[PDB]
């Protein structure tokens, strides 16, 4: 009875008052993080020939 | 009492959840995002092929080095790769090759093999005697193992066919934390680079995440409407992509917790079953059921890159720690090197 | 030009030419795949023929290496990771008739076989239909009629009828006549003719597709 | 792991010898072998190399044609013929196991060696710069050898090895590719260079570095060790 | 002279419609690899004899068909080179039916008794004994040996029969490597026809692999019988229309164009990727 209700309520009311964060300052620092690490992502950037080890 | 208190307990709980995401939700992603430049055509070429594998290729992961990988098939044959000589380094015989995934510690020294067996056994690449043999047996669940990721060199996460995952010490082979709160089969992990939080995301159309020492549910996520299949992490430990069946991958944040953004098209019907970041985390790479693997960007949510190259089912997409290149693997026995 | 890894390339090449070895040794050999509802029905199967998640069996008959593999202890959901079975050579599907009689299983059976018949992985993969226990049904036809289950049904209480009206009602759930071979074959505990029409199916399916890869047939 | 060799003693100059080496603990058929000779009076020297798949069978330019090398893995047996063998043949030899993959550690295992006694260019030169530095407990000594050629290959890995032979006792490796250090060897010694000058450091010198040091490269097959630096306690 | 233009015409519409079929088939072949198995390597072969005939052939037999004043050992080794091809694609052919053959008689070790290695060799010493055997007439199989007047000929116009005999087109060419693989191949047909009616009439299959297999050694004998037939009667001292040797050739070189709309056609598989690569590309 209580071995699969009781505890699925529990885990709401711990998750219900857990701090949250709003929207815009996670985006905001998701793009500032992706800003930041843009010339160090191989991908992002052209890599030359000789830099990348994948080369003929 | 009754269970008529708990329903409406539980209730009243998600409806004051859904009213507190709604009163804190005050804009949207896109509208953030729209002042950000679009990354436009990246093309990638293939510059390493790897036909080793005789049979269905079915996972693999890149190492701390970003040079050798670990790669497992329906043959059941472990085999390390090398990267940029593309010579066989170890071949490891698996006892049962009904297996469909595989692991690499990063200190390089241990690997982890799985699948429809219930045992996610350690095999040791730095033996003195030269040969493989078996390290550690994880014989504790009974259904079977979807993924398995290690922490470190003496304890290893799993996920197996029941609703449960398991913390493996690699010194004993004990379960030292059990985590039941998943409600459907949990089918793929995703570690946080602070090696402290991992998400699951299962095939109950839910993500988990949970606490390496704790053990308890900090949040759930139930945005998705099919069952998942692949979850990787976000490079700064605060959001993590989730890839369904449904076509549409959604990506959740920590501190947001809610859906960022879903990337989806019309042409796109088929679903997911690999998805991974790249160093920065802009670019998003994912393996449909198709003949073909896509590229998004992380913020502009346009396709960015399509990848033509296998004719089967993608079936693992790995990113090196560097993000220098990405090795794409299929069932069609064939592992390819894109950059 | 390189050093060391010249002899690299040589343990490269010799794992190679060791897989290529493992690989077409498996290919000598043959994989089947053990389907049905119920354990009793299938653990008779496993012991009529031999020398936890999934069980596997080995065994050599007229040359031939068989590996039987069962997932009936893996109690999971199967479309999740029926798609590893795509290259099984045959589906031993073994369900027991008695059922007819006990709480409906008949109904989930059939429901299983439907399933299972009309997966899109299995287009190329035949079944072998096994009805185990043959004396338990004949005794239980003088007993019960077999109209309890089949409303359909309307005939006489005989043990070949209703044994024939079972067959054709698990044949006609098989939407893919035109590609896929029902063998259908009474089992029980008896002499080695169970393993004898296992080889028979087999050799079918064998010929089959290298009928149907060296062009239409 | 467990090198037994056999088949040393007298020998009669112009006769033909055949030394036995029996390998266990390790798998023999995956580690090629090499046959490396110490003079009672020089230092170490590379006779012969056997691939893993007895494929690529090399020999040096002053035993080609007059030695033979053979391996049985299904038998675990090592043997090398020797015959019309010459009267500067007289040596202690040594079997070394090694294996080449990416991050192997080569020649980390010697075999004990036996002695026969005879009855009475083009080749990477190791120039050592000195033979004998006197050390003493808890100070610090720096070896230093130069090759003809730069040893900095185009991959970036310096093919360059470090051997310790204890009195008594087989030689033993201590740090190989000149970055990595073997398997139970201490942290305390730091090899480094630029493809040209090396520098080999031991900090915090105990009673157990009492050796021989030989430095040898592996750019070519022909192996050349170096004159040993012999360390007085 | 309408009629040798029409006639060059023709050819060369077989030949390019070859080339281009031929082409694609290889094509579809490298590229995907979900077909590379023991099946189709034997289809490579037919390809690219298809392709030889197509382009080291059809010119060539156009060239000889003019007339030119050539060297005497120019031609005939020219001349040897359709020969060659010709037996080269007969061979693969043969190697094929064999194929079909050991799939339904050695079915419980098939992949045990042929590996890769096998069947390359078999394709070599059927490509080896294609050559030998076109290379006979220049071993002294000629017009020197037949009469005088011959061998004094360094400056002579070339035409087909001028430096070929025509009893080695029918005793050693037809009654050989013609004829015999003929009887090969039907016998393999009726034996496989015998094993499917006793294995499977326990209808729509036995009458599609039926049509399949009638119609497979109708085409054969509709390219190969003709201008085979033609020449025994022209060794027979009879006579034969001028009109009727040119389509004995079209309808035999109609056959390099033709095989794969009756062999690669009906593989079920090759079918579909064939309409993946027309729809997709
Ligand atoms: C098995 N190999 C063949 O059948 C080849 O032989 C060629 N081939 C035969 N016969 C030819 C001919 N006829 C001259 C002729 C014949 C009889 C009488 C007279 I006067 C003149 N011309 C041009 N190619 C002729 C065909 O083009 C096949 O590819």
């Amino acid at each position: 009875s209580i071995a699969q209700a009781r505890k699925l309520v529990e885990q709401l009311k711990m998750e219900a008052n857990i701090d949250r964060i709003k929207v815009s300052k996670a985006a905001a620092d998701l793009m500032a993080y992706c800003e930041a690490h843009a010339k160090e992502d191989p991908l992002l950037t052209p890599v030359p020939a000789s830099e990348n080890p994948f080369r003929e | 009492s009754e269970l008529d208190q708990l329903r409406q307990e539980a209730e009243q709980l998600k409806n004051q959840i859904r009213d507190a995401r709604k009163a804190c939700a005050d804009a949207t992603l896109s509208q953030i995002t729209n002042n950000i430049d679009p990354v436009g055509r990246i093309q990638m070429r293939t510059r390493r092929t790897l036909r080793g594998h005789l049979a269905k290729i079915y996972a693999m992961h890149w190492g701390t080095d970003s040079r050798l990988l670990v790669s497992a098939s329906q043959d059941g044959k472990l085999i390390i790769w090398d990267s940029y000589t593309t010579n066989k380094v170890h071949a490891i015989p698996l006892r049962s090759s009904w297996v469909m995934t595989c692991a690499y510690a990063p200190s390089g020294n241990y690997v982890a093999c799985g699948g429809l067996d219930n045992i996610c056994s350690i095999y040791n690449l730095k033996t003195r005697e030269g040969n493989v043999r078996v390290s550690r047996e994880l014989a504790g669940h009974t259904g079977y193992l979807s993924c398995c990721r290690f922490l470190d060199d003496n304890q290893i996460v799993t996920s197996s066919g029941d609703t449960t995952c398991a913390l493996w010490d690699i010194e004993t082979g004990q379960q030292t934390t059990t985590f039941t709160g998943h409600t459907g089969d949990v089918m793929s992990l995703s570690l946080a680079p602070d090696t402290r939080l991992f998400v699951s995301g299962a095939c109950d159309a839910s993500a988990k995440l949970w606490d390496v020492r704790e053990g308890m549910c900090r949040q759930t996520f139930t945005g998705h409407e099919s069952d998942i299949n692949a979850i990787c992490f976000f490079p700064n430990g605060n959001a993590f992509a989730t890839g369904s069946d449904d076509a549409t991958c959604r990506l959740f944040d920590l501190r947001a917790d809610q859906e960022l953004m879903t990337y989806s098209h019309d042409n796109i019907i088929c679903g997911i079953t690999s998805v991974s970041f790249s160093k920065s985390g802009r670019l998003l790479l994912a393996g449909y059921d198709d003949f073909n693997c896509n590229v998004w960007d992380a913020l502009k949510a346009d396709r960015a890159g399509v990848l033509a190259g296998h004719d089967n089912r993608v079936s693992c997409l790995g990113v090196t720690d560097d993000g220098m290149a990405v090795a794409t693997g299929s069932w069609d026995s064939f592992l390819k090197i894109w950059n | 030009l390189s050093a060391e890894d010249k002899a690299a390339v040589e343990r490269s090449k010799m794992i190679d030419r060791n897989l290529r070895e493992d690989g077409e040794k498996a290919a000598r050999e043959v994989k089947l795949l053990l389907l049905g509802a119920g354990e009793s029905g299938k653990s008779t199967i496993v012991k009529q023929m031999k020398i936890t998640g999934i069980v596997e069996t080995h065994f050599t008959f007229k040359d031939l290496h068989f590996k039987m593999f069962d997932v009936g202890a893996q109690r999971s959901e199967r479309k999740k990771w029926i798609h590893c079975f795509e290259g099984v050579t045959a589906i031993i599907f073994c369900v027991a008739l008695s059922d007819y009689d006990l709480v409906n299983r008949m109904h989930e059976s059939m429901k299983l076989f439907d399933s299972i018949c009309n997966n899109k992985w299995f287009t190329d993969t035949s079944i072998i239909l096994f009805l185990n226990k043959k004396d338990l049904f004949e005794e239980k036809i003088k007993k019960s009629p077999l109209t309890i289950c089949y409303p359909e049904y309307a005939g006489s209480n005989t043990y070949e009828e209703a044994a024939a009206y079972i067959q054709c009602q698990f044949e006609d759930l098989n939407k893919r006549k035109d590609t896929k071979e029902i063998y259908t074959h009474f089992t029980c505990s008896t002499d080695t003719k169970n393993v004898q029409f296992v080889f028979d199916a087999v050799t079918d399916v064998i010929i089959k597709n290298n009928l149907k890869d060296c062009g239409l047939f | 792991v467990q090198l037994v060799e056999s088949g040393g003693g007298l020998v009669q100059p112009g006769g033909s010898r055949k030394l036995s080496c029996s390998a266990s603990g390790f798998a023999f058929s995956s580690f090629g072998m090499h046959w490396v000779r110490q003079a009672p009076e020089k230092g170490l020297e590379w006779v012969a190399y056997i691939s893993s798949g007895s494929g690529t069978i090399y020999y040096a330019d002053t035993v080609k044609g007059r030695f033979t090398i053979s391996r049985d893995d299904p038998k675990n047996t090592l043997f090398l013929q020797m015959t019309s063998l010459r009267s500067e043949d007289t040596a202690m030899y040594y079997c070394v196991r090694s294996i080449y993959y990416y991050g192997s550690s080569p020649f980390d295992f010697w075999g004990q060696g036996t002695t026969l006694t005879v009855s009475a260019s083009a080749d990477i030169v190791m120039t050592q710069a000195t033979s004998s530095v006197p050390v003493t407990p808890g100070e610090s000594v720096s070896i230093s050898c130069r090759s003809s050629k730069s040893l900095l290959h185009s991959n970036g890995n310096t093919y360059l090895y470090w051997f310790l032979q204890r009195p008594g006792q087989s030689p033993q490796l201590l740090i190989y590719r000149m970055s990595n250090l073997a398997s139970g060897v201490p942290d305390r010694f730091s090899g480094s260079g630029s493809g040209t000058a090396f520098t080999l450091t031991i900090s915090r010198l105990e009673a157990e570095d009492v050796g021989v040091y030989y430095c040898m490269q592996h750019l070519e097959y022909p192996l050349t060790f170096g004159a040993g630096t012999k360390l007085e306690l | 002279s309408l009629a040798n233009v029409t006639y060059i015409t023709m050819e060369i519409f077989i030949g390019l419609c070859a080339i281009v079929g031929n082409v694609l088939v290889i094509c579809v072949v490298k590229l995907n690899p979900s077909l590379q198995t023991t099946t189709f390597y034997f289809i490579v072969s037919l390809a690219l004899a298809d392709i030889a005939v197509g382009v080291l052939v059809m010119p060539l037999a156009i060239v000889v068909s003019l007339g030119i004043t050539i060297h005497f050992y120019s031609c005939l080794f020219m001349t040897c080179l359709l020969l060659i091809f010709t037996h080269a694609s007969i061979m693969s052919l043969l190697a094929i039916a064999v194929d079909r053959y050991l799939r339904v008689k050695l079915t419980v070790r098939y992949k045990r008794v042929t590996t890769h290695r096998r069947i390359w060799l078999a394709l070599g010493l059927c490509w080896l004994v294609s050559f030998l055997v076109g290379l006979t007439p220049m071993f002294g199989w000629n017009m020197k040996l037949t009469s005088e007047y011959h061998r004094n000929v360094t400056f002579l116009s070339c035409q087909f029969v001028s430096v070929m005999r025509m009893d080695y087109m029918v005793y050693f060419s037809f009654l050989t490597w013609i004829f015999i693989p003929l009887v090969v191949m039907c016998a393999i047909y009726l034996d496989i026809f015998y094993i499917i009616r006793n294995k499977l009439s326990l209808y729509g299959r036995e009458f599609k692999t039926a049509k399949s297999l009638f119609l497979v050694l109708f085409l054969f004998a509709l390219s190969w019988l003709p201008l085979s037939i033609i020449n025994c009667i022209i060794y027979f001292n009879g006579e034969v229309p001028q009109l009727v040797l040119y389509m004995g050739i079209l309808l035999s070189h109609a056959n390099s164009m033709m095989n794969p709309i009756v062999y690669a056609y009906k593989i079920k598989k090759f079918k579909e990727t064939y309409l993946l690569i027309l729809k997709a590309c």
